[PDB]
């Protein structure tokens, strides 16, 4: 899974 | 609500407690209630209303994916992993529904300053998103689009107003780009955004002391690993 | 109760979902659920009822102590660090509770085996030592009391019924002897309790196949790592 | 803190 914030 | 009777600084004092203790719900409920008693909240008290629900959310996405995964093993080639994990399901859209039931009551309509408009519109396409990531009624393409106009906002407002280096406009450009790939199937457009947010972030690193350098460089790692992941 | 209209094999199937899902409170309710039906549990239904509330109260138990060490670093030298630490306390009372009520009724009353009844009463001594953690009032040498007891009887039938490998009386043995260390203020009954226990069953080793010397040499690690801090 | 299980 991407990376998110 | 629930949390009527007490103090907003008591709230904000308990979230913070509950940070500590790791107890998300609870530090979700206390946010909850601090926003419901119909202040502004500063940039402190927004972050933590954002990491109470990051945390409870995401715990219920990881177990979304584990019982996806299993339902859709069980049908290749009972009734009961279908019913968790609509259970579960059912009960993320709960928590996404009170997050942005709480940004259009009123958090987003009384954010005039970018650093608090932009970080509520990038709330509101975040949640959006949680509920396309398990969409698949009617109304599907009206979930993909409310996320992806929230985030279009966003991104209108942080490049009027905020330096490319802003680790909140830097955030939302992240999210936004895993948006396009995972969700609007437009991996060339992730892509594009991860990479010119990338390098207009590095161009002006320079204007920066070292702790808002530290705090920018954080997130231009996190953009350049999704990269490598999709190249 | 809430789980009354579901199937006790589909509760049983949740709870085992639920715990691939790392949800351990809906583990905890499907399993409730289960024990609720009346009927006695298997071996792997005892061990996903365990995991299940074990899971729960440790997370509570983690945050108890959190706040509890905020407290009295507070009373060094407002109400929220005490009125948040009383409310987990009181959450984590209700799950002691709830454990022990299904252990009186009737999961103990009916457990003949030795394999059930040392493993149902092992639990009333584990959940009793939760209640004592946080125990202050008139009933604390009560509710220590109340521990002891119950590892007693489970003691007695499992040197009577098991073999010193028996991972349930290996396990029995660990938790009663930190009782005596953390507990009852008895450290030497603790050391005492698990080199005995450590001896006995090493020199019971050689009967075991081996994947039954890996379950009990796991234990007896446990064992050496308290006897390693105490010592 | 010691171990139990």
């Amino acid at each position: 899974f991407p990376a998110t914030v | 609500g629930a949390m009527g009777s007490m103090e907003r600084a008591s709230l904000i004092q308990k979230a913070k407690l509950a940070e500590q203790a790791e107890r998300y719900e609870d530090m979700a409920a206390f946010m909850k209630g601090a926003v419901e008693k119909g202040e502004e909240l500063s940039c402190e008290e927004r972050n933590l209303l954002s990491v109470a629900y990051k945390n409870v959310v995401g715990g219920q996405r990881a177990a979304w994916r584990v019982l996806s995964s299993i339902e859709q093993k069980s049908n290749e080639e009972g009734p009961e992993v279908r019913e968790y994990r609509e259970k579960v399901e059912t009960e993320l859209q709960g928590v996404c529904d009170t997050v942005l039931g709480l940004l259009d009551s009123h958090l987003i309509k009384e954010a005039g300053d970018a650093e608090s408009r932009v970080f509520y519109l990038k709330m509101k396409g975040d949640y959006y998103r949680y509920l396309a990531e398990v969409a698949t009624g009617d109304d599907k393409k009206r979930i993909i689009d409310s996320a992806r106009s929230a985030y279009q906002e966003a991104m209108d407002i942080s490049k009027k107003e905020m330096p490319p280096t802003n680790p909140i406009r830097l955030g939302l450009a992240l999210n936004f780009s895993v948006f396009h790939y995972e969700i609007a199937n437009s991996p060339e457009e992730a892509i594009s955004l991860a990479k010119t947010t990338f390098d207009e972030a590095m161009a002006d690193l320079h204007t920066l002391s070292e702790d808002s350098y530290k705090d920018s460089t954080l997130i231009m790692q996190l953009l350049r690993d999704n990269l490598t992941l999709w190249t």
